[PDB]
């Protein structure tokens, strides 16, 4: 994983960072996701045990517990592709999708 | 302006004068001789553009299409990726691609 950043099908695990200077997301024990220094959490503290942090094909940031079961989304969604959730250096956590373009240093093209 | 994050590049921001995004072995440099080249991954990359302009820059616009700019603003390079209006983000994954995602969907704040 990303220091500051999470693409769709990828998984921030319980205890798990995000981190861009001062501001540090954490996919915490407790099942809160915490934007420290940033003002904002999901607010589901004691909502499940082993949480993780998901980000879907439609860009949703999801919150599930280790049984699978949705505890928080961001609801906001777009058309089926690959996401990027970032934490911004000014302290904001940003889903911006769908990719647009790549460059590939694997293959010759 | 926007503060620097070293794999991350924001609509806005620019790159120039050997400028350049990194993430682990992989760097994405806007070289002084204006050629874009990423070393990394198995073959790497490059806009092969070397000694087109003078002064040359890059720029990630607000409709997520990538541009290389000389000096009197004539266009040496595009990735030729516009989309809907909108915040954009160029990321140097820690696999290597460099990848434009856009526009932004939801933020914390
Ligand atoms: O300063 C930002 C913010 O702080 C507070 O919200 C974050 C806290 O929310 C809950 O209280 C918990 O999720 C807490 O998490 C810590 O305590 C848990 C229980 O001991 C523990 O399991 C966790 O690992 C963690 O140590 C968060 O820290 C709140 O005061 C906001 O008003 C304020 O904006
Ligand atoms: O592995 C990345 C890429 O490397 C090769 O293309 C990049 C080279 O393209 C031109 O030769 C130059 O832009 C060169 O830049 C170096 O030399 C310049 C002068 O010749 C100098 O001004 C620059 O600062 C730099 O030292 C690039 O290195 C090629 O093997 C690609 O196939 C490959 O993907």
């Amino acid at each position: 994983l990303g220091t500051n950043y999470l693409l769709s099908g990828q998984t921030l695990n319980t205890d798990g960072h995000l981190k861009n200077g001062d501001f540090d997301l954490v996919m915490q024990n407790d099942c809160n996701l915490v934007l420290y220094n940033g003002n904002w959490q999901s607010n589901t503290a004691n909502n499940g045990r082993d949480c993780k942090l998901t980000l879907t094909d439609y860009g949703e940031l999801v919150i599930k517990n280790g049984d699978g079961s949705t505890v928080w989304r961001s609801r906001a969604k777009s058309v089926k592709g690959n996401y990027a959730a970032v934490l911004h250096p000014d302290g904001r956590l940003v889903v911006f999708g769908p990719s647009v373009f790549k460059i590939d240093p694997w293959v010759p093209g | 302006n926007i503060p620097f994050t070293d794999n991350l590049l924001f609509s806005g921001q620019v790159l120039y004068g050997d400028g350049r995004l990194t993430a682990k072995n992989h760097q994405l440099v806007m070289q002084g001789d204006c050629n874009l080249v990423l070393y990394g991954g198995k073959y790497g990359w490059q806009s092969n553009t070397h000694g087109n302009g003078e002064h040359c820059f890059l720029r990630l616009n607000h409709k997520g299409e990538l541009i290389i700019k000389d000096d009197d603003f004539k266009t040496i390079w595009s990735s030729n990726s516009s989309s809907k209006q909108g915040d954009y983000v160029l990321i140097l994954r820690d696999d290597g691609f460099a990848v434009i995602y856009g526009p932004a969907i939801w933020e914390t704040s």
